[PDB]
């Protein structure tokens, strides 16, 4: 098969025309990657550093950071050692090369999570549909048992067993871990980790617009008045004889 | 390049203008605006409007044709 | 143990108007690939059909009580 | 508001090109506050509770 | 001959301040250019942030 | 007497930018081409503080343009502004062309066959710009456009060849597309001064095509307000481009960096380049595929010697408004089929309309203007 | 003008970028250089104006 | 190219790999000081000639 199905029209706290995210559900998403997508995803583009003042603070950051081991630059005997984890570490890379990602994760080559509400038509909405939207092989076709279904995959079947299932993990502060809370929070973290600017943007896009609505007619009443003489100039001929 | 007293010969045209500071910048903005804006619209929506109705019909036929065309109907 | 309000209100959608006429020919389609010899003529189509009534109503409700 | 308010602006200050400029660099200067967290109480507002400014005491020592 | 050409009539164009051919103008050019050169410095200062 | 009229620097700014004696009728639509100027010094300001972090190399290509939006302060909107300003600069070529074909400004043969060439290099440099980043469409947009080259009689081979610095679009293809992309825009401004002498030559065309020697006004104060407020409307559609939707022109298959052997399923260029990928899809033949899309663009280097009407502009003609507008609408139904794969309903007619681009300009609009100067006895 | 603390890494890119433009800019204020020369033409070796001798 | 892991390197690479590449290079560090003792001489006669009264 080759004909398509697409995402709906989720109602996020940040796809409002002006709306900042869910600084709340960012945290709960962190989690949503930290012990279930860490272990077949690349996170390369997102380091410790980037979680401060946007869900965490300056020493939570640090303690998550120190959680694993990070191989550290050669030391004076010439060989590399092994180091807790610091601020300005890179996520953790689960396979050494996208190679290792084929013969270990059954046939199929997961991709890197950082910019993926940006690499797949539709966005976190196709994310939220694909991790949401699990469901049984339709009558006729039968999936080759090295590869799942999904109706909201481009080719129907291929790869990915899906960990969405209710409570992974409990989350942090006070919220049941549903299946549906599951997956919105990492779609709510990952538009963050392929857009961090978007708060910023949206803050900057208000003030442009309260600029704009200021300056354009200011502007154009500079224009009137200067272009004044000719609207209401007046000519008459007034040839000889 | 061209410069003004050199342009062209022009004889008894008389030219009576105000300063910006003596009139206001929208003399009748809406009152005179709108039954002009509309009358440049009638002026042209027969000659910019029939090519768009045409491709827009194009556009929501062909689109229409395209998905209803690789599923089937019999074996 | 364990309230899921996916599944909760995926119950509401399943029971609409233009959505339970999609699983009518989703069923036709069933009754139809099981019944005859070695066909190809397979329900992936209808199956997606299906979803596409579904799912839109699914994202009307389901953020309203989401913590 | 007796010989107006815009004619005493023109007379003060509009007249000679240089308290002109005063008034426009010393307004830029007034204004840049007023605006820039003027309208990021607006921004506040639409986004009530969701931001981290408003979690802060949340996570605190 | 000459001595025919008027100005046409303004009133259409006119600011209210000066629609008044028995008023002197001068009363009101401190609040009419007033008006227009706030539009400039307000636009300015726009600019400037 | 005057210090702004006589002094051998501050004289040739106040006839070309001050004292310049211009129509006192020209339209909004003669505000693109200082908003063009205005495109092209924001892409070079953007374009060299993208420069200054951006790297060279397939190892690193990538992960620096993530660095700069990432890492870098406010390198997010230097970023975007450069990927909108790229076809922000793209809709005013498009408008500044439209309006020289509707009202005749074209017969002015030096300054218009210039514009074309200016065309051609803001093109050829923003095909080398979306390179760059190496990003899947970027890497394969490449590699569809390059192969045409192959087409070429005797010489096919060894020119694509030299163009790649192999046997595909490699290590070399990205560094060596980066100087060309850096030098171009210079180039670009040199020509469009040029473009501006050839113009001054002359002085404006304006929306009657009669000349407006008698009615002359000065291009200070009027021109330079009414493109100060013009202006601040491409920032406006610049900016909301910008802060609330960076990629809504962008293809998402460019946000994963470049396979060389897994090819992506749709083959999507920037809008600006949709109608000349659809011509040249259309047309089966490699060779004939290359030398119409070659000729979609060399065709407006012939519409002055096919001028047919007594007058100049589109302004008092009928017909010719009318078939002016159906290469409108034509041109954007090629973008629309650009767009769209080479499936049944649009093979049809994405070929039809390439047709009728063709028969519209080189036959169908010079019938329109001998009909229509035979209906005012001409 | 460092990037940072020391020349770093952001200086090499930055400094190249910078390479590559200047030569321009050199080139288009050697046009007006040219310009204001053109204007009283070339001095001599004898600094004597050469008028009678062009 | 521009980074500090591979700027060094692709210097050498335009030496030894790139063809007629170690001409290119040399005439670029060459023409450099070149350029330098034109400077020196053309300012050097603008000092000798009186030039600099333009
Ligand atoms: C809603 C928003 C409406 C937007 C429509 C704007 C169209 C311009 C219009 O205002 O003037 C025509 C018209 C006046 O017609 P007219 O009496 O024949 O004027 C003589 C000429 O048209 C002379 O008109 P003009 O010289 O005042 O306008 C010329 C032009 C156009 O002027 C601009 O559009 C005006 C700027 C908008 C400022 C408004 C502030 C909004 C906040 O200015 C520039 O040259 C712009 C060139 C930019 C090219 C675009 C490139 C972008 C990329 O005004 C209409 O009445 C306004 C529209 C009615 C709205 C009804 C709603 C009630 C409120
Ligand atoms: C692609 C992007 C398309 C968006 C337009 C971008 C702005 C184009 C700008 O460069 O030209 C400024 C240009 C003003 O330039 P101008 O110096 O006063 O010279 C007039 C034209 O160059 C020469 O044209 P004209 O003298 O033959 O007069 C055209 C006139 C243009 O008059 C006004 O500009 C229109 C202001 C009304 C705002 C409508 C908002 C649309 C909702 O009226 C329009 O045809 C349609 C007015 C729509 C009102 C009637 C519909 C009922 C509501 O305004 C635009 O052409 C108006 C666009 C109208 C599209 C509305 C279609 C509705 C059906
Ligand atoms: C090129 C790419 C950028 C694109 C930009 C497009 C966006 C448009 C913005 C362009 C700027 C246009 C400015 C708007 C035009 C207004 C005219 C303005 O320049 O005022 C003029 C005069 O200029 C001002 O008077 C100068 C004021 C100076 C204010 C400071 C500006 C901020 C700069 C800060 C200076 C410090 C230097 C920085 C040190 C680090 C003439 O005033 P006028 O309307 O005829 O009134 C006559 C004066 N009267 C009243 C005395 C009779
Ligand atoms: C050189 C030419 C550059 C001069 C630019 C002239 C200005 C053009 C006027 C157009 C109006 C623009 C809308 C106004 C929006 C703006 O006010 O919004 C503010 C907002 C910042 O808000 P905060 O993040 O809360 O600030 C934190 C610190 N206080 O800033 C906006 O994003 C920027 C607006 C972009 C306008 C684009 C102007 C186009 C010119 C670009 C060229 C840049 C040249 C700079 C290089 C200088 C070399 C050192
Ligand atoms: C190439 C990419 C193709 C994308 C297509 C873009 C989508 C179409 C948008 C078109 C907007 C048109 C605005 C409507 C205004 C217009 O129709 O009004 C008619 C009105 C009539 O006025 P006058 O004859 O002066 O008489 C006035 C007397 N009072 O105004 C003018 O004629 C319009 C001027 C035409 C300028 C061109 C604008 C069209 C934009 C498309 C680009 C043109 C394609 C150029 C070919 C490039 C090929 C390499
Ligand atoms: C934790 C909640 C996550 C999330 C958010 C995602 N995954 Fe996985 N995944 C795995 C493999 C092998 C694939 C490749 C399948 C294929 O061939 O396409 C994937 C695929 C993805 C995608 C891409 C689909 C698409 O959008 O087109 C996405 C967005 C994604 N995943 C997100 C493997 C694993 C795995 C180990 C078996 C675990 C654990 C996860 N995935 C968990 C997550
Ligand atoms: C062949 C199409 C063509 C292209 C492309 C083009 N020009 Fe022009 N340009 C012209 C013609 C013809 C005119 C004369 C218009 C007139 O006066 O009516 C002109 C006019 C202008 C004007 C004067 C203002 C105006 O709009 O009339 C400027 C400035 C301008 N061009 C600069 C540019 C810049 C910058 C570019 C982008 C590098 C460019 N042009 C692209 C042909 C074009
Ligand atoms: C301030 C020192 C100075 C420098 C540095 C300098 N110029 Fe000149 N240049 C002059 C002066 C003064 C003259 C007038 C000499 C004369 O006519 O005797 C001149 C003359 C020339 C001439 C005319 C031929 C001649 O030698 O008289 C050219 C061409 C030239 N300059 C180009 C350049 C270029 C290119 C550069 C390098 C970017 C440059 N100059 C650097 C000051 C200098
Ligand atoms: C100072 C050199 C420089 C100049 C000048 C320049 N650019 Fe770029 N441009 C870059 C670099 C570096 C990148 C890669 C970084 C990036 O993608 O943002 C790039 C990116 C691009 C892209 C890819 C956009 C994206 O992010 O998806 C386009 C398209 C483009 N430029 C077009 C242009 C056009 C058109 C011009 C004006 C004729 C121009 N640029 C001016 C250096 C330049
Ligand atoms: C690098 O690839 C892409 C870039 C983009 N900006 O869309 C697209 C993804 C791509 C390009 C499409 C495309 C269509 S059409 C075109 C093009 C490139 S170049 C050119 C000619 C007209 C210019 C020649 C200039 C020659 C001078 C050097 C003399 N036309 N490119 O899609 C396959």
């Amino acid at each position: 098969s080759d004909l398509e199905l697409h995402p709906p029209s989720y109602p996020w706290s940040h796809r409002g025309l002006l709306s900042s995210l869910d600084h709340t559900s960012i945290r709960r998403g962190f989690q949503v990657y930290k012990q279930v997508c860490s272990s077949c995803h690349s996170m390369d583009y997102v380091a410790y550093r980037h979680l401060v003042g946007v869900c965490y603070t300056e020493d939570e950051a640090k303690a998550l950071a120190e959680e694993v081991e990070v191989q550290d630059g050669p030391n004076e005997d010439g060989e590399m050692f092994m180091r807790p984890g610091k601020l300005s570490d890179y996520f953790p890379k689960p396979y050494p090369n996208p190679e290792a990602a084929r013969a270990a994760n059954n046939g199929a080559l997961p991709p890197d999570l950082s910019y993926i509400v940006r690499a797949r038509h539709g966005g976190e909405d196709y994310v939220f549909s694909l991790l949401t939207g699990y469901c049984e092989p339709p009558t006729g076709v039968s999936l080759r048992e090295g590869l799942y279904f999904n109706p909201y995959f481009p080719g129907q079947a291929i790869g990915m067993a899906p960990p969405i299932y209710n409570e992974v993990l409990e989350f942090d502060d006070g919220t049941p871990a549903t299946m549906s809370q599951v997956a919105k929070d990492v779609c709510t973290f990952l538009r963050w980790a392929a857009e961090p600017e978007h708060d910023h943007r949206k803050r900057m896009g208000l003030k442009m617009l309260l600029m704009m609505g200021l300056l354009l007619p200011l502007v154009y009443a500079m224009k009137r008045h200067k272009w004044s003489v000719l609207k209401s100039r007046k000519l008459a001929y007034r040839p000889p004889k | 390049g061209r410069q003004f007293g050199h342009l062209t010969r022009v004889r008894h045209v008389i030219t009576y203008s105000l300063s910006p500071f003596e009139q206001r910048a929208f003399p009748h903005y809406f009152s005179k605006g709108i039954p002009n804006v509309l009358r440049r619209t009638r002026a042209c929506i027969l000659r910019v409007a029939p090519p768009f109705v045409a491709f827009y019909l194009v556009y929501t036929w062909g689109t229409q044709e395209f998905e209803k065309s690789k599923r089937k109907n019999p074996a | 143990e364990l309230v899921d309000p996916l599944t909760t209100v995926r119950e509401q959608c399943e029971q609409l108007e233009k959505c339970v006429k999609a699983r009518e020919r989703l069923e036709l389609c069933d009754e139809r690939v099981s019944s005859r010899s070695q066909t190809e003529e397979d329900c992936t189509e209808e199956l997606l059909d299906f979803l596409h009534a579904r799912d839109h109503c699914v994202a009307h409700k389901l953020f309203n009580s989401l913590k | 508001v007796a010989p107006t308010l815009t004619a005493r602006l023109y007379s003060l200050l509009f007249r000679r090109t240089s308290t002109f400029a005063l008034t426009i660099v010393v307004g830029a200067l007034f204004f840049e506050r007023a605006f820039d967290q003027g309208a990021d109480a607006i921004y506040e507002h639409i986004n009530e509770g969701k931001l981290w400014k408003h979690i802060k005491h949340k996570y605190e020592n | 001959s000459h001595t025919d050409i008027k100005v046409p009539d303004f009133s259409d164009y006119r600011r209210p301040e000066v629609l008044d051919s028995t008023k002197s103008s001068k009363e009101s050019s401190e609040a009419r250019k007033g008006f227009s050169y706030l539009v400039t410095a307000t636009t300015t200062v726009g600019v400037a942030y | 007497t005057n210090i702004r009229k006589s002094h051998p620097l501050m004289k040739i700014v106040n006839n070309a930018f001050i004292d310049l004696p211009a129509p006192s009728n020209i339209s909004s639509w003669w505000n693109f081409g200082s908003l063009l100027g205005i495109c092209l010094i924001l892409q070079i300001l953007t374009g060299l503080f993208l420069a200054m972090h951006y790297t060279s190399d397939t190892t690193t290509a990538f992960s620096s343009v993530t660095h700069i939006c990432r890492d870098v302060n406010y390198g997010w909107i230097i970023r975007y502004m450069h990927a909108n300003g790229a076809s922000m600069f793209f809709i005013c070529l498009y408008m500044h062309v439209g309006r020289g074909l509707y009202y005749g400004s074209y017969t002015f043969l030096e300054t218009w066959n210039i514009g074309v060439i200016l065309l051609l290099t803001v093109m050829a440099t923003a095909f080398m710009g979306y390179v760059l980043p190496w990003g899947q469409m970027s890497f394969w947009g490449a590699t569809v456009i390059t192969n045409l080259l192959s087409a070429i009689p005797y010489i096919g081979t060894n020119l694509v060849e030299w163009i790649w610095g192999g046997f595909s679009v490699d290590k070399a293809t990205l560094t060596r597309f980066f100087a060309f992309h850096f030098i171009l825009p210079f180039i670009i401004m040199a020509i469009a001064m040029v473009h501006l002498l050839f113009l001054h030559e002359t002085g404006s065309n304006n929306p009657t095509g009669i000349s407006s020697d008698v009615d002359k006004i000065p291009f200070h104060p009027y021109y330079t307000i009414k493109d100060i407020l013009g202006a601040l409307l491409l920032i406006l559609a610049l900016m909301l481009l910008v802060l609330f939707a960076p990629d809504l022109l962008g293809d998402p298959d460019n946000y994963t960096p470049a396979n060389p052997l897994n090819t992506p399923p749709h083959i999507k260029p920037e809008w600006y380049f949709l109608f000349a990928y659809a011509i040249l899809r259309s047309i089966p033949n490699k060779l004939g595929g290359v030398l119409a899309l070659a000729f979609s663009i060399l065709i407006l280097a012939l519409i002055p010697l096919l001028h047919t009407s007594k007058q100049r502009s589109m302004m008092f003609r009928p017909l010719s408004q009318c078939l002016f507008w159906a290469l409108v609408a034509d041109l954007l139904t090629l973008t629309w089929i650009g767009g769209q794969p080479v499936e049944h309903p649009y093979i049809t007619i994405g070929q039809l309309a390439s047709v009728l681009y063709f028969l519209l300009i080189l036959v169908l609009m010079p019938t329109a203007g001998t009909i229509e100067n035979k209906l005012l006895k001409w």
